[PDB]
């Protein structure tokens, strides 16, 4: 009954020739609620970056998980960086994931 | 307190302006507008300092425009409101940028090309059958609100009077009646299980209600039968 | 892990001068699938009823039910009665309603 | 043993018809054709009563047609297939209509205008955070398969050769990337769970496999740019 974010470790793929950064955030311990657990992100310059849900899933051993992936060019990585993630509910957050 | 939003639910008109207001916890330096659609996380829209925009990277279309004078109290408006605005908008505040976020109730919004097809939900409660209690020695009720547009509404079970929130398990999201067309009515189900001995107790009352979100006073109506506006729709029946 | 399907007592409703003859079947006890158990329902000439899912819910108390509600004229009671509902899975069934 | 049927996942696309078919369990009298759609319940189609229709209520359009000339195999065929056709075709077989029905995998359908926009998953695999090892002394890995249509895919882990179930648990169905375009492509994710002291073995080796069904052999490809037939798609990593 208590909400628990995580940002995983950056992964690098190609898209047109453009290194491509991507990253996601993991919340666990989320209840099976009619609503959810929103999840969003926010950048260096102080702005926030719109990425894709996947929405909670109900795990095998009978819990909630929401999921989230942001993708964003390895070029701005000098900008943007570190890296949060936010859930919840009031809402919760994580620690800052320098992407350098 | 805390964060509260105005309207709750707001049908529109496409073609009609509306506007939201928002009025955060008292002591908090910052304010953010998000945008809630398809299921997607909170997109970020604007951002508010002390009554002052420092950001506007969340703005798709420049129909909208928020603004902060009293530095208390913030208001989203939406001059010529489309489909694609049809979403949730939703209001945080927080002591400053480094702080955490409280959410308010939000706004939902549905833009519709008719206000016609605006309808009240048609509520309708079932009895537990014979074979639920002889078997798990436990009664379930089920509540049925159909026919309803948009899916502007609020389920809540009443046992005698009061309200009951134990043992109620209502669907997550109103589900289309036909999926296949663009404009199309919607669903919804609850249930309330009780004890057999409860429910074989004709004194005792249940009622399932559904405050549906209609129209409201300002919005003139044509169609001479009835008029789709904010209202309740219930159902009951006595134990056995 | 039991699936478990009941058919309720049926209620009546007005819809254009019709009487209109609505019923439900509720299954219990259903597992939390990616999937889901499917409810259809049978008549009396042998032939079924296309009806309306809600689909699985997640009850309060970890649990998960699906949900299908019946609807016909009180002028077809005669030849549909009496009627069954199913679920699953194989699949499962109940015992069959005398509407009448 | 039991009910088999195929093609388990067909793609085709506007004005080709298809054909499928079912092999019911030997000593079944009676077989049954459905189909799911939007999410609703089985729909009623037709009706084999030991290699003989004696109900055909089901059937909207006259371009479906089975037949079970052997009495133990049926066919089910569609001509000039269209967009309401997408959805996914069961099969029931049972001693008798007053009888328990068993069904087969089922035959998930989707028709498109154009075969073009059949794409491939996109797969990759993340590591588990030091913050979820560190505190719940278990790690999670997340594989994600995207632009992938139609959303044909069977997602499955392979620990050190091995696939695994346990601790597995993937969304139930895919979503659009856009659901505000009819013509959308899908997403997916999965979730390993294991133990940190597993995780933190270089020797272990996970991967997440994702099944794609696409094009068959019999379908001609113009574009120069390789070809969405069935195909799998693998993301891997090793232990810290
Ligand atoms: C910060 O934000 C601005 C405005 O979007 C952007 O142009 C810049 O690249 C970002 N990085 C810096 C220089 O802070
Ligand atoms: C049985 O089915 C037929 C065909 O749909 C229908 O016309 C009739 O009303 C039903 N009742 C009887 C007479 O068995």
């Amino acid at each position: 009954g208590t909400p628990f974010p995580s940002l995983a470790p950056p992964i690098m793929l190609l898209v047109d020739g453009k290194q491509q950064m991507v990253v996601v955030c993991l919340v666990l311990d989320v209840a099976p609620p009619g609503l959810d657990s929103p999840i969003w992100f926010s950048a260096g310059n102080g702005s926030a970056l719109d990425a894709f849900t996947y929405g909670p899933s109900p795990a095998t051993d009978g819990t909630w998980t929401n999921l989230a992936h942001l993708s964003l060019p390895s070029e701005e990585l000098a900008s943007w960086e570190p890296l949060v993630c936010h859930t919840g509910p009031h809402s919760r957050s994580t620690q800052p994931m320098h992407l350098s | 307190m805390g964060v509260s939003q105005s309207p709750r639910y707001k049908v529109a008109k496409r073609g009609q302006d509306v506007a939201l207001r928002c009025d955060p916890i008292s002591g908090h330096v910052s304010l953010f507008w998000y945008q809630q659609a398809l299921g997607q996380g909170p997109e970020f829209l604007t951002y508010f300092q002390n009554e002052a925009q420092l950001d506007k990277s969340g703005l798709p279309s420049d129909r909208f425009f928020a603004e902060r004078p009293e530095g208390s109290v913030s208001t989203l408006k939406i001059q010529r409101t489309q489909q694609e605005d049809s979403a949730v908008y939703l209001c945080a505040s927080s002591l400053g940028q480094a702080y955490e976020q409280y959410f308010g109730p939000g706004t939902r919004l549905t833009v519709t090309e008719d206000l016609k097809n605006v309808f009240p939900p048609e509520v309708a409660v079932f009895e537990p059958s014979e074979a639920e209690i002889s078997h798990t020695q436990k009664a379930t009720l089920v509540c049925l609100a159909t026919g309803f547009y948009p899916d502007h509404v609020e389920l809540s079970w009443w046992v005698n009077g009061k309200e009951v929130h134990s043992g109620v398990s209502t669907d997550p999201q109103p589900l289309k009646e036909q999926p296949a067309l663009n404009d199309s009515r919607y669903c919804l189900s609850s249930r309330l299980r009780v004890s057999a001995t409860f429910w074989q107790n004709p004194r005792n009352h249940f009622r399932c209600q559904v405050q549906f979100y209609g129209l409201s006073e300002n919005d003139e109506w044509t169609q001479d039968r009835a008029k789709p506006v904010t209202q309740i729709v219930s159902a009951e029946a006595w134990g056995r």
